[PDB]
């Protein structure tokens, strides 16, 4: 069980860690947060008391490291730091947790919510997506651009996540038009699974964070990224067996846990109606559609 | 974005456009079979692609043999005309390219720009006009050559024959929508007003009659009548 202590909180913020979230006034005696599952990603987030724009945070992992946050009063945020003088760390979390200044990771033993969420999501696939490389640990906030919403603008501060595009080139094998649009198969398992992520387990890692980034900052982009690579799978004919039971698992977390005053904004109609009711894998989606259809039967 | 009434005039200028039709592609006759269910028989259609400031059509016959032993035609005869019309453009010099394709009816965008990726400066554009080219199967001549076709072949008409010497392409074009738009409302009408009078013929190598700039006026009042009429008839107005 690891730890991410705070120097200070010197303003009143929202603080999330994962799905959980606790509110820290004004110069109240917080020192951070402890009993932090070890074998996941976590993310750690804010959303100031005084300005509810920018949602921002961290994505970590505490095998790679000892980070604690500290507040940064000439750019106005909570920064995550790595502590690289391992016992001079050690010294500091001990004394703040004798002093019992630390809200605990409040994890149900039955929960595997996180889990479910976080399945294959990998911190070394993050940092290739948020480039940072001088940190373990990847930034991301609610106006960060994504590297396809960039080209239709700085660069270093850009969600790199893969381009999908259904009419590009890379999509769609000449004098196959006609076939591969209307079935992607070939665009999913050559070109985006054989190709680009070589596996399911990296697909799926990279639909997950987009999800996450998008229920968590409400970052657009990253919305965009999480229908987009459901829409190539439900889309595609020819699917290995495995990846649609993942998926209907995968989908079916994420749609439990997405706060319900948010679906309007988060859901996009169109991909969901399509891939539950249209799509080749309409009938593959047994879990997916059965929460879909009782929690949110307005946006079908 | 889509071509209405706010921009008719871009049609005439001089960047190269087609116009797209698909209306005519996959055509059939239903019937009933002998067990008393009902059948379809395909017959020849054809790709309307016409360039409104020059009159040239470019009129790809579809034979029926290109149905053999495919399923889901409705939506095969849109993936046909975008290869069919992809084919006709990088079958022309660069320099006779069209900078944009207006399609007549919205689901043949997505099959076309798929078509077209190779050509990325080449627009391809829906229209809020209700444009009567599917009456172009009224033509004579035009409904002559698709149905006696063998196999697929290309051919090439001014559908404005010789009216460029005398009138501009803002007035052709008029004349040629009114004139399709008659044939679209009450073809049987619209031909006997066009061939009643003897005395004036159609050219071996035109599809129209020779009409002077005094009979076409008689000729397109006569079409506008018709188009009204049939209109209060329609409408009990």
């Amino acid at each position: 069980m690891n730890t991410v202590p705070f120097t200070s909180a010197p303003i009143e913020v929202t603080i999330g860690i994962d799905q959980y979230s606790f509110n820290v006034k004004e110069n109240q005696p917080f020192h951070g947060i402890k009993d932090i599952p070890i074998g996941h990603v976590h993310v750690i987030h804010f959303q100031h008391a005084d300005n509810s724009s920018m949602r921002y945070g961290y994505w970590f992992d505490c095998r790679m490291g000892n980070f604690y946050i500290q507040y940064d009063p000439k750019d106005g945020l909570y920064k995550m730091m790595e502590e690289r003088d391992g016992a001079k760390f050690e010294n500091i979390v001990h004394n703040f947790k004798e002093r019992q200044m630390m809200v605990s990771y409040p994890k149900i033993d039955e929960d595997d919510t996180w889990y479910n969420l976080t399945e294959f999501v990998q911190m070394d696939k993050i940092r290739k997506i948020v480039r940072k490389d001088e940190n373990q640990f990847s930034y991301v906030d609610s106006s960060m651009t994504t590297v396809q919403e960039n080209e239709l603008s700085d660069p270093a501060h850009s969600l790199n996540y893969t381009v999908i595009n259904f009419k590009s080139r890379e999509a769609i094998r000449p004098g196959h038009e006609m076939e591969d649009f209307l079935d992607k198969s070939y665009y999913l398992n050559t070109v985006m699974l054989q190709g680009i992520f070589k596996n399911s387990s990296n697909y799926f890692g990279e639909l997950q964070f987009a999800f996450l980034n998008a229920m968590f900052f409400g970052n657009y982009g990253s919305s965009l990224q999480w229908h987009a690579m459901i829409e190539l799978i439900c889309s595609s004919a020819t699917v290995p067996k495995h990846m649609l039971d993942k998926l209907d698992e995968i989908l079916y977390y994420q749609i439990k846990t997405l706060p319900e005053q948010y679906s309007d904004i988060l859901l996009n109609e169109r991909v969901w109606n399509i891939c539950l009711y249209s799509s080749f894998q309409k009938n593959s989606l047994h879990n997916t559609e059965k929460i879909m259809e009782n929690k949110y039967p307005e946006l079908l | 974005g889509a071509m209405n009434s706010s921009n008719y005039a871009e049609l005439f200028n001089n960047d190269i456009k087609l116009f797209v039709d698909d209306t005519n592609v996959y055509r059939v006759t239903v019937h009933k079979t002998f067990e008393g269910n009902v059948a379809t028989k395909a017959i020849n259609g054809c790709i309307f692609t016409l360039n409104p400031k020059t009159g040239h059509l470019f009129l790809k016959i579809i034979h029926t043999s290109v149905w053999a032993g495919q399923k889901r035609l409705s939506q095969l005869a849109k993936w046909k005309t975008a290869e069919e019309v992809s084919a006709l453009v990088r079958s022309l010099p660069k320099e006779e390219q069209p900078k944009q394709i207006i399609v007549t009816r919205k689901a043949m965008l997505d099959p076309l720009e798929v078509h077209m990726l190779d050509f990325p400066n080449i627009a391809i554009r829906p229209t809020e006009l209700r444009l009567p080219f599917s009456a172009a199967m009224s033509i004579d001549k035009l409904s002559d050559v698709v149905m006696k076709a063998t196999e697929p072949q290309m051919v090439l008409f001014n559908i404005y024959d010789d009216w460029l010497d005398r009138i501009s392409s803002y007035t052709a074009f008029s004349r040629l929508t009114l004139l399709l738009r008659a044939l679209k409302t009450n073809e049987e009408s619209a031909k006997m007003i066009l061939l009643s009078d003897p005395t004036i013929t159609i050219k071996s190598y035109h599809l129209w009659p020779s009409f002077t700039d005094e009979q076409w006026i008689t000729i397109e009042s006569q079409m506008r009548d018709l188009i009204l009429t049939e209109y209060g008839r329609k409408y009990n107005v």
